[PDB]
């Protein structure tokens, strides 16, 4: 046993990321079979792709509960040359936050790949219409005009029959990943804006309810990847 | 064989994040909403353990000229029956209120049963609980939607679950149902008004065990 | 990396909580409710799971002494914020790695353990005018400080239950059936004590904490995670 | 001998369930045969199944 | 030998700079410009690259307090003279070996880390009348002194950027576009703290330094090196 | 597990008892009966079997000083409660693992041993005005403290007897034939002493204890176990 060996400047020290294990306690240990239980789950990416609800504000909702940051939007009677909804491409916003992907990323450092964007409507089925969609990469101005949106990464959704539709972001990045934390709207993370315009106005027969509702979702795509999980915050305990 | 009961009306006074819930098998135990199981329900007391799956249906009246949405989803291991009073609900409370709406107490689970301190200990400030409900996350569970533009009924099946392969018939409460309003009810006035709801159930592969007399009294 | 591998993900240590250093055979805290005058030794019996707990016994709600003063004794609890904020699943099972963390510098101490649901009884005997708490030897292992030392160890799953429910909805007992309390879902309790006789009980005050790590776990089914207030 | 190695936070400590042994004392040890004795007993379950007496109260 | 092999050449450790010892959860220094009255805890958040830096944040020019007195707080910087005088090339990438160097004799300490661009937040919680800065446990490793100890470790390349520019000519941001500031070209920040509660904050003053070594590097393209004044 | 395997079951250490620290060559306690004025050094000759014992000599009954005061000297005994409560068998044989346990912190000590039935004789000799108890060297091993140290060791079966009777019914001698006393059923005695000359005898008082473990045992035939009073 006693032999010349190699010490370390920090032998036996404790770092939170110690890689190996220590002495065991006992033998003779037996455990029961879990076979009767359904479907042991192994990885986050398995579940992260399930469509999650977004949390868009309720347009000055006057209830004493005040805001209702909710996945749906109502149909307006009027329209303007500016999107129904727009937002920066940033993981920190509340609509991102409480998604599966948002909750995951909240404890990760950087992100990579793309996400699935799913869309929905709630009005009477006797409705016919269309909507324009445009992803706006980073630029010198947040898109407003419909024509501007047409210049941006854009597509049009037929509300004629299907009251739901899907989209996936394209992964464009000078770096392998992008900073998950919203330290600042900077070239490291921020990636422009989104826009939403109604293509044509209302078309309904009589007796149909008016100003119906529009709903939306979000969830991870196949290519999405995160890096370096990070620690949490318990302030929600309050 | 199928079993069925009834539920209150979806009314215009109901709002988003408004709901009601049903426990398995507690619905049979209370004959909730007129529900009746009969032979197997009585057998429950005469058998100290059981294991089964389920198979259900739900219905409600809609019309083309309605708008709004509802959600149906099974959730396990919840304590939804527990009130802020600290007990499961009787046949009166839900039959009267008829629609629960979200509040911090259930966004946190603080209503779960607790212990009397006694004079020995300082009183705590209750702030958190693990049985919270985060409604934005419930889409993860397989679920079904009932809406004017979609349907008037739904169908779902679920398996058995539990920390042991089988559990006591009286205490096993692994599965719980909840029904919630996705969007408030509305329709151009005069159409079908505030439709009522009904629900149907079947167990699957039930197996009684622990044969004995009916529930040595409490 | 493939960080999203859950089995790899959680295999790291973290603090559980502090406890007071022992200097004699102790009175285990009585079952609730507890009344003044029933003097008992709170704050040394270190429960062994990050579940909500109170006075060396489990807990269902979370309440804390946000105020610095009041009547009665202050209890203590334990929550693993990281894992509990990351626990979006239903059932669980794993082993448990743990290591000692002394708060007082230059400490000499001895520690012991007993498993989940294992009842406690020590008493003491006089070795030549010196009491020897029986626990100085017994059924379970012990470890000691090298005038300070990072004692480490691991324990396996032990409960008769097949698995650990992440969050629970059953009923605890046939009477006083506490919902949300799965009792048999931990590893027991430990206790740190000075290697001195009861007569050597000192005026000085000492404290010790511990870090805990999950080993070779298994997880099932989804589960929700906390919402955040938007303010 | 002297080489970089792995220490432990609790090296040489004592826990009641230490799994391994230590230095021996001496060689040249000899022991007698127990063969003349009847039936070395190995396990509790061997004997636990022998009917035992119960202790019911004697009615007042 | 074949010393001119660059990969072999630079694989040795050297001092980075000193930092003050921590005794509680700390206020990270605010972004510039900073005004008097915005009290913050400067001099503990140890940035992790020999680039020009200031107050735990990067820097582009080099200015120093050649005078011993003045108004305001004295910041601190960091330059690796050897490598920066030998760095006649353009782009770079490598891993990083580092080891602890305590300045105070007979010190007991604990240290932590978080990666490049990783934001900081600790706060603290009261364990039985004793605050426990959350950072005592968390996402990242930790190591401790054996009443003094040479804690050592290594970290890999981490930035989303493909490589490290030796000297830079781009622009940092879309607004306030600081030229010469490639932000994502370091490894993060560490922090050394006493293993005591905030209540145990002491009057004594302590300091610690660190040495850093380059590992398995890669270099590209030429670059100039400083001229010398002929006097 | 297969815990019921007896051989595996008992292979763990447990306390034997305390003894006083030695500081010179000692007078072995005289055979009974012993009268006042026959001064002898009780409480250092540590017998080596958990049988009932008294004053470094075996014992048959169990009596203890339930009262704190009286006439005469207080003897000491030794019982292994765990094994003796679990010993439902008749004959036995095994080896014995043992380890030192110092009660005084910061102790420097030396220890020795001699086997079963091995008579004791030390005396002392003056090394330059300093007595050297002969036992400082001799027939048997010795071990020393590293300013405190966990000295460990094992010993084999040694008696001329084939086996160890768990409980006994023979007669000890041809005269004064003590029933229930199998004499040759232990491993001898040890003794802990300071590595100082007799002249260095100090006023301070010190004590040490020991833990003992059974190794590779063998058991035969049934035997009863204690009844419990129903109150
Ligand atoms: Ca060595
Ligand atoms: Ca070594």
């Amino acid at each position: 046993g006693p032999i010349p060996t190699a010490p370390r400047e920090n032998s036996l020290m404790f770092l939170s990321t110690l890689p190996d294990d220590t002495v065991p306690a006992y033998g003779n240990v037996r455990t029961p079979p879990v076979n009767y239980l359904p479907g042991e789950i192994t990885d986050l990416l398995q579940l992260a792709r399930i469509p999650t609800l977004m949390a868009f504000e309720r347009v000055p909702e006057p209830v004493p509960a005040s805001d209702t940051y909710v996945p749906y939007v109502a149909v307006p009677t009027q329209f303007d040359d500016r999107p129904l909804i727009s937002f920066p491409i940033t993981l920190s916003d509340p609509v991102y936050q409480n998604t599966l992907v948002g909750a995951i990323s909240s404890n990760f450092a950087n992100y990579r790949g793309c996400i699935q964007i799913t869309l929905t409507f709630c009005g009477p089925m006797m409705a016919r219409g269309k909507f324009l969609l445009s992803y706006s990469p980073p630029n010198g101005t947040q898109p407003q005009t419909l024509s501007e949106a047409m210049q941006c990464t854009y597509s049009i959704w037929d509300i004629g029959l299907n009251s739901s539709w899907t989209f996936v972001v394209p992964y464009i990045s000078p770096s392998d990943y992008r900073e998950t934390r919203a330290i600042t709207n900077s070239v490291y993370s921020a990636d422009g804006w989104f826009s939403l315009h109604k293509l044509t106005k209302i078309t309904l027969p009589p007796d149909c309810p008016q100003s119906p509702c529009i709903l939306f979702f979000a969830s991870a795509g196949e290519d999405y990847t995160l890096r370096l999980p990070v620690d949490c915050n318990p302030s929600y305990v309050f | 064989r199928w079993y069925t009961g009834r539920l209150n009306s979806w009314t215009k006074a109901v709002k988003t994040f408004s709901f009601q819930a049903v426990p398995l098998p507690g619905a049979f135990l209370s004959r909730q909403g007129g529900l009746n199981g009969g032979a197997f329900t009585a057998t429950l007391h005469r058998h100290f353990l059981m294991k089964c799956g389920w198979q259900v249906q739900v219905q409600c009246n809609l019309t083309q000229f309605h708008q709004g949405a509802l959600l149906v989803a099974m959730v396990p291991e919840t304590t939804l029956d527990v009130k802020p009073d600290g007990k499961a609900k009787s046949l009166q409370e839900l039959n009267e209120e008829q629609w629960v709406e979200m509040s911090d107490d259930y966004r946190t689970g603080k209503n779960m049963p607790f212990q009397s301190l006694g004079t020995y200990y300082r009183p705590p400030n209750w702030t958190w609980g693990p049985n919270f409900i985060n409604p934005y996350q419930v889409t993860v569970f397989p679920h079904q939607i009932l809406n004017a533009r979609t349907s008037t009924s739904v169908d779902i099946n679920v398996p058995y679950i539990g920390e042991t392969p089988t559990q006591s018939s009286e205490t096993q409460n692994s599965w719980t149902l909840l029904v919630m309003v996705l969007v408030p009810l509305d329709y151009k006035e005069g159409a079908t008004t505030d439709p009522e709801i009904t629900f149907s159930v079947r167990p699957t592969s039930p197996y009684f065990n622990g044969l004995r007399n009916r529930y040595t009294a409490g | 990396s493939n960080h999203t591998n859950v089995k790899f993900l959680f295999d790291r240590s973290r603090l559980l909580n502090v406890i007071k250093v022992l200097e004699k055979d102790a009175v285990f805290p009585r079952p609730f409710p507890t009344q003044e005058g029933a003097q008992q030794d709170d704050g040394y019996f270190c429960l062994l799971t990050p579940r909500p707990t109170v006075a060396s016994r489990p807990a269902t709600r979370f309440g804390l002494y946000a105020n610095p003063s009041g009547s009665g004794v202050l209890a203590n609890t334990s929550l693993d914020f990281n894992f509990y904020s990351l626990a979006c699943f239903t059932y669980f099972r794993s082993d448990l790695e743990v290591t000692v963390v002394s708060l007082e510098p230059d400490l000499e101490f001895a520690v012991g353990w007993f498993p989940s649901g294992s009842e406690y009884q020590a008493s003491s005997f006089v070795y030549d005018q010196l009491h020897v708490p029986f626990h100085f030897t017994g059924r379970t292992p012990r470890a000691f400080a090298s005038k300070g030392g990072k004692v480490s160890f691991v324990l396996p799953w032990n409960s008769v239950s097949s698995v650990l429910p992440v969050r629970w909805g059953g009923a605890s007992k046939l009477s006083s059936a506490t919902r949300g309390l799965p009792a048999h879902a931990d590893w027991g309790t430990i206790y740190a004590f000075v290697p001195r006789p009861n007569e050597k009980k000192s005026t000085a005050v000492k404290h010790v904490a511990v870090y805990i790590r999950y080993k070779n776990a298994r997880a099932w089914c989804p589960s929700m995670l906390p919402f955040r207030s938007y303010k």
